[PDB]
Protein backbone atom coordinates (compact mmCIF):
# COMPACT_ATOMS: atom_id res chain seq x y z
CA UNK A 1 0.00 0.00 0.00
CA UNK A 2 -0.65 2.28 -2.10
CA UNK A 3 1.89 1.26 -4.48
CA UNK A 4 0.75 1.92 -8.57
CA UNK A 5 1.77 0.16 -11.13
CA UNK A 6 2.88 1.46 -15.12
CA UNK A 7 1.59 4.94 -15.79
CA UNK A 8 -1.52 4.74 -18.32
CA UNK A 9 -0.87 5.48 -21.87
CA UNK A 10 -2.35 8.56 -23.70
CA UNK A 11 -2.98 8.41 -27.29
CA UNK A 12 -0.39 10.58 -29.69
CA UNK A 13 1.80 10.78 -26.09
CA UNK A 14 4.22 9.05 -24.16
CA UNK A 15 6.02 8.83 -21.14
CA UNK A 16 9.76 10.82 -20.96
CA UNK A 17 11.27 8.09 -18.34
CA UNK A 18 11.83 4.20 -18.40
CA UNK A 19 8.29 2.52 -16.98
CA UNK A 20 8.59 1.02 -13.62
CA UNK A 21 7.08 -2.08 -13.14
CA UNK A 22 5.79 -0.40 -9.31
CA UNK A 23 6.04 3.01 -8.23
CA UNK A 24 6.16 4.38 -4.67
CA UNK A 25 3.45 6.74 -3.66
CA UNK A 26 4.46 9.89 -4.57
CA UNK A 27 6.61 9.59 -6.99
CA UNK A 28 5.81 11.35 -10.91
CA UNK A 29 6.34 10.67 -14.11
CA UNK A 30 5.42 13.01 -17.40
CA UNK A 31 4.67 12.53 -20.49
CA UNK A 32 5.50 14.23 -23.77
CA UNK A 33 3.34 14.48 -26.90
CA UNK A 34 4.39 13.64 -30.61
CA UNK A 35 6.19 15.99 -32.81
CA UNK A 36 2.80 18.82 -33.30
CA UNK A 37 0.44 18.07 -30.58
CA UNK A 38 -0.45 19.82 -27.90
CA UNK A 39 -0.34 18.58 -24.55
CA UNK A 40 -3.35 20.06 -22.34
CA UNK A 41 -3.11 19.47 -18.67
CA UNK A 42 -0.64 19.16 -15.90
CA UNK A 43 2.06 17.16 -17.74
CA UNK A 44 2.95 15.51 -14.75
CA UNK A 45 1.28 12.73 -13.26
CA UNK A 46 1.59 11.50 -9.70
CA UNK A 47 0.84 8.15 -7.90
CA UNK A 48 -1.06 8.15 -4.80
CA UNK A 49 -3.79 5.65 -2.67
CA UNK A 50 -2.53 2.61 -5.86
CA UNK A 51 -3.76 5.31 -8.51
CA UNK A 52 -2.55 7.66 -10.75
CA UNK A 53 -3.71 11.11 -11.18
CA UNK A 54 -5.07 12.69 -14.59
CA UNK A 55 -2.95 12.55 -16.98
CA UNK A 56 -2.77 14.76 -20.37
CA UNK A 57 -4.25 15.00 -23.43
CA UNK A 58 -2.35 15.44 -27.20
CA UNK A 59 -4.50 17.83 -28.77
CA UNK A 60 -4.15 17.49 -32.74
CA UNK A 61 -2.68 19.68 -35.61
CA UNK A 62 -4.27 20.64 -38.55
CA UNK A 63 -2.44 20.07 -42.13
CA UNK A 64 -3.06 22.39 -44.53
CA UNK A 65 -2.29 21.45 -47.76
CA UNK A 66 -2.08 22.63 -51.02
CA UNK A 67 -4.75 20.48 -52.41
CA UNK A 68 -7.47 21.66 -50.41
CA UNK A 69 -6.22 25.27 -50.56
CA UNK A 70 -7.24 23.95 -53.97
CA UNK A 71 -10.58 23.14 -53.46
CA UNK A 72 -11.16 26.68 -51.27
CA UNK A 73 -9.45 28.33 -53.85
CA UNK A 74 -7.34 30.32 -51.18
CA UNK A 75 -3.49 30.43 -50.45
CA UNK A 76 -1.57 31.75 -47.35
CA UNK A 77 -1.67 35.22 -46.73
CA UNK A 78 2.14 35.66 -44.89
CA UNK A 79 4.17 32.70 -45.98
CA UNK A 80 4.83 31.24 -49.61
CA UNK A 81 4.81 27.84 -48.30
CA UNK A 82 2.49 25.91 -49.95
CA UNK A 83 2.07 23.35 -47.16
CA UNK A 84 1.34 23.92 -43.57
CA UNK A 85 1.43 21.93 -40.23
CA UNK A 86 -0.43 23.88 -37.35
CA UNK A 87 -0.37 23.14 -33.84
CA UNK A 88 -3.92 23.27 -31.86
CA UNK A 89 -4.01 26.96 -30.92
CA UNK A 90 -2.42 28.20 -33.74
CA UNK A 91 -3.75 31.10 -36.36
CA UNK A 92 -3.62 30.58 -40.24
CA UNK A 93 -4.58 33.21 -42.28
CA UNK A 94 -5.44 33.56 -46.06
CA UNK A 95 -6.08 35.29 -48.96
CA UNK A 96 -7.98 34.40 -52.34
CA UNK A 97 -5.75 33.24 -55.38
CA UNK A 98 -5.75 36.12 -57.86
CA UNK A 99 -9.23 35.77 -59.59
CA UNK A 100 -11.21 34.53 -56.90
CA UNK A 101 -13.09 36.71 -54.05
CA UNK A 102 -14.44 35.71 -50.63
CA UNK A 103 -17.33 33.27 -51.08
CA UNK A 104 -20.55 34.54 -49.28
CA UNK A 105 -20.02 31.65 -47.14
CA UNK A 106 -17.21 33.23 -45.53
CA UNK A 107 -16.72 36.60 -43.43
CA UNK A 108 -13.25 36.18 -42.49
CA UNK A 109 -10.23 34.98 -43.59
CA UNK A 110 -7.98 34.43 -40.41
CA UNK A 111 -8.57 30.94 -39.01
CA UNK A 112 -7.46 29.33 -36.23
CA UNK A 113 -6.40 25.14 -35.23
CA UNK A 114 -8.52 23.43 -33.33
CA UNK A 115 -7.98 19.66 -32.16
CA UNK A 116 -7.43 18.51 -35.70
CA UNK A 117 -10.14 20.75 -37.09
CA UNK A 118 -10.14 24.43 -39.13
CA UNK A 119 -12.77 26.06 -40.40
CA UNK A 120 -11.45 26.43 -44.06
CA UNK A 121 -12.91 30.22 -45.83
CA UNK A 122 -14.05 29.52 -49.34
CA UNK A 123 -12.98 31.82 -52.32
CA UNK B 1 3.06 48.10 -55.61
CA UNK B 2 3.36 48.36 -51.52
CA UNK B 3 6.07 48.52 -49.38
CA UNK B 4 6.42 45.11 -47.91
CA UNK B 5 9.34 44.27 -45.43
CA UNK B 6 10.02 41.35 -42.88
CA UNK B 7 12.08 41.90 -39.58
CA UNK B 8 13.13 38.82 -36.83
CA UNK B 9 11.36 38.74 -33.80
CA UNK B 10 11.37 37.51 -30.39
CA UNK B 11 9.08 37.15 -27.02
CA UNK B 12 9.78 36.36 -23.29
CA UNK B 13 8.95 32.58 -22.39
CA UNK B 14 7.10 30.69 -19.83
CA UNK B 15 10.16 31.40 -17.40
CA UNK B 16 10.28 35.17 -18.42
CA UNK B 17 13.54 34.57 -20.66
CA UNK B 18 14.05 36.05 -24.24
CA UNK B 19 13.62 33.50 -27.16
CA UNK B 20 13.02 33.45 -30.92
CA UNK B 21 9.78 33.65 -31.76
CA UNK B 22 9.80 33.81 -35.39
CA UNK B 23 8.80 36.58 -38.57
CA UNK B 24 7.18 39.50 -38.29
CA UNK B 25 6.15 41.00 -41.84
CA UNK B 26 5.18 43.92 -41.77
CA UNK B 27 2.84 45.24 -44.80
CA UNK B 28 2.01 48.57 -45.69
CA UNK B 29 -1.77 48.79 -46.88
CA UNK B 30 -4.00 51.37 -48.47
CA UNK B 31 -5.57 51.72 -45.14
CA UNK B 32 -2.07 51.89 -43.02
CA UNK B 33 0.03 48.69 -41.71
CA UNK B 34 -0.40 45.11 -41.64
CA UNK B 35 1.65 43.22 -39.43
CA UNK B 36 1.82 39.46 -39.75
CA UNK B 37 3.84 36.70 -37.47
CA UNK B 38 5.08 33.54 -39.09
CA UNK B 39 5.83 31.48 -36.58
CA UNK B 40 6.12 27.51 -37.05
CA UNK B 41 2.22 26.70 -37.87
CA UNK B 42 1.32 29.97 -36.92
CA UNK B 43 1.15 32.77 -39.79
CA UNK B 44 -1.63 35.37 -39.43
CA UNK B 45 -1.70 39.01 -38.60
CA UNK B 46 -0.25 40.43 -34.80
CA UNK B 47 -1.72 43.24 -35.06
CA UNK B 48 -2.33 46.14 -37.64
CA UNK B 49 -2.90 50.16 -37.51
CA UNK B 50 -4.53 52.99 -39.46
CA UNK B 51 -3.67 55.19 -41.69
CA UNK B 52 -3.44 58.11 -39.19
CA UNK B 53 -1.58 56.58 -36.62
CA UNK B 54 1.25 55.38 -39.38
CA UNK B 55 3.50 58.54 -39.12
CA UNK B 56 3.41 58.09 -35.10
CA UNK B 57 4.01 54.21 -35.46
CA UNK B 58 6.92 54.54 -37.91
CA UNK B 59 8.71 56.95 -35.08
CA UNK B 60 7.97 54.80 -31.92
CA UNK B 61 9.11 51.74 -33.51
CA UNK B 62 12.43 52.93 -34.32
CA UNK B 63 12.71 55.58 -30.96
CA UNK B 64 9.92 53.94 -28.70
CA UNK B 65 6.80 55.59 -27.09
CA UNK B 66 3.53 54.50 -28.04
CA UNK B 67 0.86 53.56 -30.71
CA UNK B 68 -2.80 52.28 -31.03
CA UNK B 69 -3.69 49.49 -33.05
CA UNK B 70 -6.61 49.12 -35.13
CA UNK B 71 -6.62 45.33 -34.40
CA UNK B 72 -4.45 43.20 -32.08
CA UNK B 73 -3.64 39.84 -31.83
CA UNK B 74 -0.62 38.99 -30.37
CA UNK B 75 0.39 35.08 -30.26
CA UNK B 76 -0.61 32.04 -29.61
CA UNK B 77 -0.87 32.00 -25.29
CA UNK B 78 -2.20 35.89 -25.06
CA UNK B 79 -6.25 36.02 -24.56
CA UNK B 80 -6.40 38.68 -27.53
CA UNK B 81 -4.89 35.86 -29.97
CA UNK B 82 -8.01 33.83 -31.06
CA UNK B 83 -11.10 36.53 -31.73
CA UNK B 84 -8.39 39.75 -31.61
CA UNK B 85 -9.03 43.30 -29.19
CA UNK B 86 -9.13 46.63 -30.61
CA UNK B 87 -7.68 49.88 -29.59
CA UNK B 88 -5.18 48.35 -27.93
CA UNK B 89 -2.16 50.41 -27.14
CA UNK B 90 1.54 49.68 -27.67
CA UNK B 91 3.92 51.05 -26.09
CA UNK B 92 7.74 50.20 -27.22
CA UNK B 93 10.93 50.70 -25.14
CA UNK B 94 14.06 50.51 -26.19
CA UNK B 95 16.39 48.24 -24.01
CA UNK B 96 20.01 46.35 -23.94
CA UNK B 97 19.44 42.22 -25.13
CA UNK B 98 22.96 40.29 -25.31
CA UNK B 99 25.34 42.60 -27.20
CA UNK B 100 22.06 44.53 -29.11
CA UNK B 101 19.86 46.97 -28.77
CA UNK B 102 15.76 46.15 -29.15
CA UNK B 103 12.70 47.38 -29.51
CA UNK B 104 10.25 45.82 -27.01
CA UNK B 105 7.12 45.91 -26.39
CA UNK B 106 4.10 44.05 -23.82
CA UNK B 107 1.64 42.29 -25.61
CA UNK B 108 -1.46 41.17 -24.47
CA UNK B 109 -2.17 39.16 -21.05
CA UNK B 110 -2.29 35.80 -20.89
CA UNK B 111 -4.87 33.36 -20.22
CA UNK B 112 -5.40 32.31 -17.86
CA UNK B 113 -2.81 33.50 -15.69
CA UNK B 114 -2.98 37.04 -13.50
CA UNK B 115 -0.84 40.00 -14.55
CA UNK B 116 1.20 37.69 -16.99
CA UNK B 117 1.44 39.95 -20.63
CA UNK B 118 3.76 38.82 -23.30
CA UNK B 119 6.90 40.69 -24.06
CA UNK B 120 8.32 41.29 -27.86
CA UNK B 121 11.40 42.59 -29.33
CA UNK B 122 12.45 43.22 -32.90
CA UNK B 123 16.17 44.45 -33.43
CA UNK B 124 16.09 48.12 -33.36
CA UNK B 125 18.87 48.07 -36.53
CA UNK B 126 16.16 45.81 -39.00
CA UNK B 127 13.42 48.26 -37.87
CA UNK B 128 15.78 51.57 -38.60
CA UNK B 129 17.21 49.36 -41.86
CA UNK B 130 13.19 49.58 -43.09
CA UNK B 131 11.52 52.12 -41.67
CA UNK B 132 14.62 54.47 -42.19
Amino acid sequence: TGKCGPPPPIDNGGITSFPLSVYAPASSVEYQCANLYQLEGNKRITCRNGQWSEPPKCLHPCVISREIMENYNIALRWTAKQKLYSRTGESVEFVCKRGYRLSSRSHTLRTTCWDGKLEYPTC
Amino acid sequence: EFSKFTVKIKNKDKSGNWTDLGDLVVRKEENGIDTGLNAGGHSATFFSLEEEVVNNFVKVMTEGGSFKTSLYYGYKEEQSVINGIQNKEIITKIEKIDGTEYITFSGDKIKNSGDKVAEYAISLEELKKNLK
